[PDB]
């Protein structure tokens, strides 16, 4: 009686969402036509249920390109999904962030607010919202940054989170990510509760370092944020020590309403044959939760400040050892939070296990802790956009389609002030406070 | 959905077009007869992209064949893939460009590219979400040129929104297959870079080069040629005729790979090539690929790009394939080459990657580099061009179809322009 | 013991009596030559019974082109009905309102009139008739506007129910619809109880949108406007927790002596695909109902004023729900009614579910709701028809044929001063009161 | 019920009509004896409405067949298909026209009318409701313009109830396969518009364009013409020789194409014409056949519509096909071409469908337009009149049997007021 949809932009959005749905399906013991053969009620949150022993999920796959979808509706998951809900446009944004909110989105919008909608009023504890975005795609930024609007303007106070897909500072497939990323961030700055961090290559470091796979697929990527999603959900979705809704997430990680980009980490993440010789120490994994190598965003924790943190165990976990751990972690100089928020902890414990996707990569554990960490390092991030934009804009390139697409250059030059802004506002924050 | 209607004009066009149909028959499992006799439904899923299911189960390309002498469209008729064609499709003329540009776009094809219209706006209508146009031909051949360029201008006057793609075959830097292709050449870009999206050049020399050498075949014959092309063609539609981890489609390549509105032409690339005996002595891994696409040896346009840098480049992987063996292979190679690429475009590698490989391998990759190393092409030919102008030679066969000099003036000026913002961005700082 | 016959004008009347007589002989568990091998008596009421188990229907199919009537005669339905009734005419008034009313259906009226009082006779509790006729066809505003003069004359008070089908504004397959339309409605205006707006456009829609069927025949939207005829009748037919007659039709969706124009609408219409993936909650089933989208025909509710609204149910209906699901409906914005009617439904509830044709195109549910609603928006639609008319009078169009055929130009202008009076009452009506 | 009796006056007339029998009887399952032996009951519960079962249980066709020469009838006796009329009707003259109208309407006519009507008078009266009257005749012809123009005067003084119907096959705008062919276009055209309620124009030179360019035919023989008018004439009338999800009749026609007593001339068009061929390379669908009915390429009258505005238009399609796509079809159509349509007649498109197809396909469809681009033809037709009328050429012979000037007079008067009509028409507003 605690509902929350779920919204897939994107190409990125939707294998994600594959990976994710698979994921619950498993969990919950559901079959893949929505049958199914601790637990409380607790798969409602998320599955609604009809007249038969079938149920359905609470999503609402859009996209411009029907290729994916299309792969979707063929996949073992056809029976699953409501159909009406698999929302193909005609032609992809095409990595133009106007086409995917000015030109051709502004044509299906509407439908998709519909199912929304119609979602929404069959749902009666509605708790918020779940976006799966990436943020170079054309689809993805634009589509994202109009859908938000839209759903800020009619839903006036509700929950809403996003999972960005942050772009890397090397690595990038994209040729116009800065364009997309600075657009999408200047529009969803004033609407998104809270954005979830994550960036492709970190995870494909910690593919390789911890999992041991050298020569990952985006299904391993795709696992590893449903195993990151599934650790927030928890909490709603099942009978925890210590439960904690989306709106605790928003009041406790949000210090001001600009600063709401906290990235995500997950432990343990270990291989089959490492899954012995090591006990797994709640106190360990914690450990490992702040080791600055296995987190997944690019960027060095020691550079910045945590300025709140949220652990989310779940598993046998008993809470004396959390409290233990906790407290050594404060006793150390190398993880500093700012002086101004001498609490930056909430916890919380769930009695359910992880359960492991079979074909899968990771082992069964029999505990687990994903942490989602608001800190200062990440606006050093901006700044590597920021200078990525500028260069750019200082020829001017690629800002024919844009101006051609439904757009003015003001607009640029107004998102990278805003941009500027936000970077110094990281900036005040991050100094410390006299008297 | 997103049906791309091809267009063949001039004789190589329609050459590398029978190729290409025949390469992409072989793709989706399509017998000669024009059924379908495949087995992965994977084909089908997408085959309306470039085929349209004709009645009683058939299916028939999207094609329409022009020329202005019966001669090259009969042999097509004639051979095998050739039954398949939609016989009202032949479009063909009596007098033949008599490789004149004025001819193929003043006198002869203002005759024929109503007839030629006509089919197309047929098929467009036909289609259901129209996703843009691809023109094969040369920049030699009178027809190719002075009618492709005719057929350019008039599709952007009826479809400005469309994208527009053209496979010309650039005039190769040593060797000259006629004599007054410099005019040609430049009337014809001068009508491209007025109204194409992108084009994507190509050199007769390179391909040689690569079937002599890379290859190790002493007797290319222009079957080989126009195989290589209709592969290169196929690896850049498969990223929308296919299912793909990474998916792309032409509006895709077109934002990425086009920083500005003019400079649009680019160079293709393929890979692997393995000689018949040389194959099972190499191993097919992706850094082997992307280490393969970057060297003037593999550039299907004669111009080293060391000589420049690389505007932009985009690379389309098939088979599978680890998204992040591919992302380190680009990191290195755009590191160590940091010289080779502009300072002001950083990440300046698009990348996309299908699921199915190019029939007879596990991977392949098509390498689409927007450099500034073209413009000594332009440069070789504009100054050619000058020399056969500065005596006017040649000059009474264009002069006797309407056409004056100050048309030849201002393309000429309008090609050193071109060149010159060439120049400026590639030593932009 | 509460009779009513049916009789059926022109093509689209024999069409669609084809297709309500189908679905009876189907409720009732009668084979198709009148044998049979909750319910009650039920049947009596439509059908009449004679010594074996032979049962026949109570209607009149009448026609001035023996075609259609030979195809019924030839169908499987031949063994059914009584032979003198299919009564045919010579030749048709071939989509002139003239011959359907002055010429050649003035030869065969009394025949019509003469079976019509039979069957009167034969029955005891008489409560209606249902005219099934098409508004463009010659013969049906011809035929059926002389046959209701005719009744009127003859059975002074009784209940008189038309299922018109009201001319598409942009798919017309006639030519002169216009002047059929206007002489009908002239005509019919000061007869009729109260017809019954349907059109082909708004169904084309819904069998493309909603039943996932992309090119329909005549025969699906005949089965839809049965199903809506059978729910109108299922009160009479079934035992029900709240039963209506159809002089509460008349007395509630009738404010006035000439309004009494309703459009119908029909909910569900869901695919056997689509069947699972909702479960059909009576309050969904209301929303779809007032869905503007779902109307069958083509004017948008918003555009006026729901003055009367009458929703019949049947299954497995709880009235509290439907209580709750209509005071939501009330709560809504863009639901307005008129100020000066605060009482704005009738409400009624069947035991049996509607039951599926074999062969058809809907899936087997176990609650439905036919909603007939009384609203302004339809006077709109009148405009246009209005418009039509002045134009192709302005040229006097077309007009030789009908002065030809016994009329006169004074009669059209005098029809068009009453259709303009119509809307000048429509308008009037709409708006509010002062004090 | 709902009999037609059918005329054929004039060579033209009776050969089309030996074709469209030859049709008929093809549709029904009739054998050339005369006696049925068909498969399909439907064939037979509509047999009477051309055909009359004489005992024995034989069919004879509803015929009467009119000339003024034995040649073209003898022709037609000998051959297949001419051994089921009834011989009784075979009603020939020994003067012959002599390719004159005077002969054909006021000499010669004179001594066989009676014997005509009595005729037409048997077979009325043999009928149990009489539908209408379809005549089929030429218009350049003596013996068809006259005699058919004077039959329809006098049928229509003896049933002023009775629809009519002509075909007549106009004279071609280029060619003029007779010399005196204005005269007698004036004359017939003069009594057509005085007493017929619906004409046919047909022009040759459609004809032969069809068959060269749209069916790939080298070698139109008239067998093939007359072929293609009989297939028209064939789906004009299943609208009621047969059951239809939305069935039509003559009278239907008539009073949805005649918006005013005079302009009742009707171009009509068939789909789909596909060559030997190009058939299975092509999908039979409703938009197919509906976007092939609508240009002048497929018009069997030599007048672009292009130049006025259609009027009004009536289609009948056959085979089994959905209401739904043919409505939206018709939406479409009547869309783009707004231009091309009569302001002050919203919903100018009369639909009516059949449920068999006309042989061996799978759907067809008959166009009949009613425009204004037809003044033309007749513009064309009063001016070569008024030339051959100035100098008074070939006067003579017209004069010689009764006919005199004033007559010619009246009749260009009338014409050029009945252009003047649809000129007026055409740009109202
Ligand atoms: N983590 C993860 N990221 C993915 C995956 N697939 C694609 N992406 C991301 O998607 C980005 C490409 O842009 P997209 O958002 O996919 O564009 P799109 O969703 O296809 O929509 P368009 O831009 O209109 O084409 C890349 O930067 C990838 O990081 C995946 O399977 N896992
Ligand atoms: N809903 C529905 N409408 C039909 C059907 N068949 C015909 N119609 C309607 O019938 C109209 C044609 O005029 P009709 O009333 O049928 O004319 P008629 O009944 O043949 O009588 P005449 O006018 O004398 O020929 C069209 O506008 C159609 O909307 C049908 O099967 N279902
Ligand atoms: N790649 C390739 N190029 C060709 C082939 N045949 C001709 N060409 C090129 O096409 C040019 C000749 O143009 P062509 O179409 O034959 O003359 P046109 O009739 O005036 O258009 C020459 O410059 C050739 O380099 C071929 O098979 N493959
Ligand atoms: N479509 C068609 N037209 C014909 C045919 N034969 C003759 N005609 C036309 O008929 C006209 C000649 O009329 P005809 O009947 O032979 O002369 P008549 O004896 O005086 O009536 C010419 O203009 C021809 O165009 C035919 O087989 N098909
Ligand atoms: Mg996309
Ligand atoms: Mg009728």
């Amino acid at each position: 009686m605690r509902e929350c949809i779920s919204i897939h932009v994107g190409q990125a959005g939707v294998q994600i969402g594959n990976a994710c749905w698979e994921l619950y399906c498993l969990e919950h013991g559901i079959q893949p036509d929505g049958q199914m053969p601790h637990h409380h009620d607790s798969f409602n949150t998320f599955f609604s249920e009809t007249g038969a022993g079938k149920h359905v999920p609470r999503a609402v796959f859009v996209d411009l390109e029907p290729t994916v979808i299309d792969e979707v509706r063929t996949g073992t998951y056809r029976q699953l999904f409501h159909p009406e809900q698999l929302i193909t446009g005609k032609e992809d944004a095409a990595n133009n962030y106007a086409r995917g909110h000015y030109t051709i989105g502004k044509e299906i919008i509407d439908l998709v607010l519909d199912r929304i909608r119609k979602l929404a009023d069959q749902c009666t504890g509605l708790q918020g919202f779940l976006v799966f975005h990436s943020f170079g795609g054309g689809t993805g930024s634009g589509f994202t940054s109009l859908l938000m609007e839209r759903l800020s303007v009619d839903y006036g106070k509700k929950s809403k989170l996003e999972f960005s897909i942050y772009p890397a500072p090397q690595v990038s497939t994209a040729v116009v990510e800065p364009y997309n990323s600075i657009l999408t961030t200047h529009t969803t700055l004033e609407h998104s509760d809270c954005a979830f961090m994550v960036d492709n290559e970190a995870i494909y470091d910690i593919c390789r370092r911890n999992l041991d796979i050298e020569r990952p697929t985006y299904t391993n990527l795709n696992r590893l944020i449903s195993q990151i999603v599934s650790s927030i959900t928890a909490s709603l979705r099942f009978d925890g020590a210590l439960n904690v809704d989306l709106t605790e997430f928003q009041t406790n990680l949000v210090p001001y309403p600009r600063i709401h980009f906290p990235l995500a980490t997950y432990a343990p993440v270990i291989s089959a044959e490492k899954a012995y010789h090591e006990q797994l120490s709640v106190a360990e994994i914690t450990n490992a939760c702040f080791e600055p190598a296995n987190q997944m965003v690019k960027c060095d924790p020691r550079h910045g400040k945590y300025m709140a943190c949220c652990l989310l165990y779940r598993g046998d976990v008993v809470p004396k050892d959390v409290n233990a751990a906790i407290a050594t972690i404060k006793t150390k100089r190398s993880i500093q939070f700012v002086d101004w928020c001498p609490t930056g902890f909430k916890v919380g414990i769930n009695y359910q296990p992880p359960t492991v996707v079979p074909g899968g990569d990771l082992a069964k554990v029999q505990r687990a802790v994903c942490m989602l960490s608001n800190t200062t390092a990440i606006a050093e991030a901006w700044a590597r956009l920021d200078h990525k934009f500028d260069l750019m804009y200082a020829k001017r390139a690629f800002v024919h389609w844009y101006v051609g697409e439904g757009m003015e250059e003001g607009e640029f030059s107004e998102a990278r002030e805003d941009m500027a802004a936000l970077e110094k506002d990281y900036e005040e924050v991050g100094v410390d406070s006299v008297e | 959905m997103r049906e791309i209607v091809h267009i063949q004009a001039g004789q190589c066009g329609n050459q590398i077009g029978a190729k290409f149909w025949e390469v992409i028959s072989d793709e989706h499992g399509i017998d000669p007869s024009g059924n379908y006799v495949g087995d992965s439904d994977l084909q089908l899923e997408r085959i309306s992209v470039y085929y349209n299911e004709a009645s009683s189960h058939k299916y028939v390309p999207r094609a329409i064949l022009v020329d202005l002498e019966p001669g090259t469209m009969d042999s097509v008729r004639s051979g095998a893939f050739g039954h398949l064609f939609r016989p009202d499709n032949f479009i063909f003329g009596q007098s033949g460009a008599g490789n004149n540009w004025a001819k193929g776009h003043y006198t002869e094809g203002a005759e024929l590219v109503d007839s030629v219209l006509d089919v197309v706006r047929k098929e467009c209508e036909n289609c259901d979400c129209l996703q843009g146009f691809q023109l094969t031909h040369s920049l030699g051949g009178g027809t190719g040129s002075g009618m492709g360029t005719l057929l350019i201008s008039k599709v952007r006057e009826e479809y400005p929104d469309r994208i527009m793609n053209t496979f010309s075959v650039v005039p190769s830097p040593k060797v000259s297959d006629t004599v007054v292709e410099p005019y040609n050449a430049t009337l014809s870009i001068h009508q491209l870079v007025e109204n194409t999206d992108e084009t994507y050049c190509i050199d007769n020399e390179a391909l040689y080069d690569i079937c002599f050498r890379t290859l190790k075949l002493a007797t290319p014959t222009y079957g080989d040629l126009n195989h290589l092309v209709s592969a290169t063609m196929s690896g850049v539609t498969t990223s929308l005729r296919f299912p793909g981890q990474l998916n792309a489609d032409l509006r895709k390549l077109a934002v990425n790979m086009v920083p500005f509105p003019r400079l649009h032409f680019f160079m293709p690339g393929f890979a692997p090539l393995t000689a018949r005996g040389s194959q099972q002595y190499r191993a097919l891994t992706v850094p082997e690929l992307t280490q393969q696409m970057f060297d003037a040896k593999n550039m299907m346009a004669a111009c080293d790009p060391r000589h420049g840098r690389y505007l932009t480049v985009a690379t389309v992987f098939r088979g599978r394939m680890s998204m992040k063996e591919v992302d380190e292979q680009m990191l290195a190679i755009q590191s160590k080459n940091s010289s080779y690429f502009v300072e002001w475009i950083p990440n300046n590698v698009k990348v996309a990657v299908c699921d199915i490989p190019p029939r007879g391998l596990k991977m392949s990759s098509t390498f689409i580099g927007n450099s500034t190393a073209i413009q000594e092409l332009f440069k070789r030919i504009s100054e050619q061009f000058t020399a056969m102008f500065r005596r006017k030679a040649f000059l009474h066969w264009y002069t006797g179809e309407g056409m004056d000099e100050m048309e030849f003036t201002e393309a000429e000026s309008n090609m050193n322009d071109l060149v010159s913002e060439y120049q400026q961005y590639q030593d932009a700082t």
